[PDB]
């Protein structure tokens, strides 16, 4: 079969389904962090230290 | 909140007394005037005006009829309604000033009964009583049987309330119900029970309808008391101090058909135990159809006694397990995160239990480090828009 036949590939099965949401919530905690920082260091900031 | 600020403060008084001719009679001065006058009192006194003025009203569920509460207001109102919408009949309209006195007289007209002892009881004594309401235990293979003695003396703030009566549940019997007294050195009776004998054959001889519950677990050679009541419908304004088996107060949580008993059970057993069946009937109790809030001081008495558990920790790191086996979104393989609303006892047992369990603390350096990673986690698996409920208050528990 290695010259004659052939085959089909799919090749992206990732059913892992506590891993999936671990996935899509450690990104969702991603963008808050995200836009957190950004608007942290865009606008008028006030600080839990001194200079954080 | 009335027994608390009366503690805290002087009486909660219900005037028809003047101090007029520039006279006091004022006890309850602990701060400042009342007689006359709306704006010398506080939020706290005018709150607790308006939460005495509840419970009166129950009190005179308690000595009249509904029905006749229904006839008393339909006449007020029919003469109201009736002395309303003329010609202003002159000097014969203020019949829509229905104040105190004649409205008792229109009570006493509907039912003539002692209520002027419950208004210088209640409404002209602002007191609140305590009760050393003592259990003995007679038929304790006694010859006297079923013996429990009546008590009271704390001031400061008290007052003695006499004649009124008592609720004791047995095994499975009667609603067991005694006078009480003035000249509080009391003691008194049961209407005593049948010999509750060969109790492994008399598995249910009827708790309470049908109910079904069997537990010899109790010291039962020669209990055949279940639980001490007076007054579960909560008459007399009360803060009742007596003291039980703690089996009786655990099985009380194990039913009970008052939240009344079953709150304040959790409170008895708030302060002094550490069984690890305490904490089996506790979590024996959050997983039922019982009640939301009954569940939610549950919770916090699981907080008080793991935090009694630091050389006697001997259950688990506590209701990680209470999470396990009350949640399953998609069977939840170790951890519980979606839509897990629509059902509002979950809701609010959602909302509550992570608090509890941030209590948690064994003195080492307190602590909870599985529990603070864990709520971390809870805090990671929010919700999309499947949930239709605006994923809010739970955020705000989790944060407190």
């Amino acid at each position: 079969x290695x010259x004659x036949x052939x085959x089909x590939x799919x090749x992206x099965x990732x059913x892992x389904y506590q891993v999936l949401r671990e996935k899509a919530a450690s990104q969702r905690r991603d963008v808050e962090r995200a836009l957190t920082r950004f608007m942290a260091k865009t606008g008028e900031t006030q600080s839990l230290f001194k200079d954080d | 909140k009335i027994v608390a600020y009366e503690l805290k403060t002087g009486g909660v008084l219900l005037h028809p007394i003047f101090g007029g001719g520039k006279e006091k009679d004022n006890p309850a001065s602990h701060l400042h005037f009342s007689i006359k006058h709306p704006h010398t009192l506080s939020w706290e006194y005018y709150s607790m005006f308006q939460c005495k003025a509840h419970l009166v009203m129950r009190l005179i569920e308690n000595r009249i009829s509904m029905e006749f509460m229904l006839q008393v207001f339909n006449k007020l109102l029919s003469l109201a309604s009736t002395a309303s919408s003329q010609k202003f009949q002159s000097h014969m309209w203020s019949q829509m000033l229905v104040s105190t006195s004649g409205f008792l007289k229109s009570i006493s007209n509907v039912s003539g009964k002692d209520i002027q002892p419950l208004i210088k009881q209640w409404v002209d004594q602002s007191g609140v009583v305590k009760f050393y309401g003592s259990f003995a235990f007679n038929r304790k293979r006694n010859v006297l049987e079923l013996e429990i003695k009546q008590d009271y003396t704390s001031p400061g703030t008290q007052k003695y309330v006499g004649p009124l009566k008592v609720t004791v549940q047995e095994l499975d019997g009667s609603f067991n119900h005694t006078l009480q007294i003035e000249e509080n050195s009391l003691k008194h009776d049961i209407p005593c029970h049948s010999k509750s004998r060969r109790n492994k054959k008399k598995k249910i001889p009827l708790m309470n309808g049908e109910e079904v519950d069997m537990d010899l677990s109790a010291m039962d050679a020669d209990s055949p008391l279940l639980w001490i009541r007076i007054d579960p419908d909560m008459s007399v304004l009360r803060k009742v101090e007596f003291e039980q088996a703690d089996f009786m107060w655990q099985y009380q949580l194990r039913y009970e058909r008052d939240v009344v008993a079953q709150q304040e059970s959790i409170l008895a057993l708030e302060k002094f135990p550490t069984p690890a069946s305490r904490l089996a009937l506790t979590d024996i109790l959050e997983q039922e159809q019982c009640f939301y809030r009954v569940r939610m001081s549950a919770c916090f008495c699981l907080a008080k006694i793991a935090n009694s558990m630091v050389s006697t920790w001997t259950g688990p790191p506590a209701m990680k397990s209470l999470f396990t086996r009350m949640f399953c979104c998609k069977s939840c393989p170790n951890i519980v995160k979606t839509n897990n609303f629509m059902s509002f006892q979950s809701y609010f047992l959602q909302k509550t239990m992570p608090v509890a369990m941030a209590l948690l603390r064994d003195v080492h350096n307190l602590c909870p480090k599985e529990v603070l990673t864990f709520i971390l986690d809870l805090i990671k698996y929010n919700d999309n828009r499947k949930n239709k409920f605006s994923d809010n208050y739970y955020r705000a528990e989790m944060i407190d």
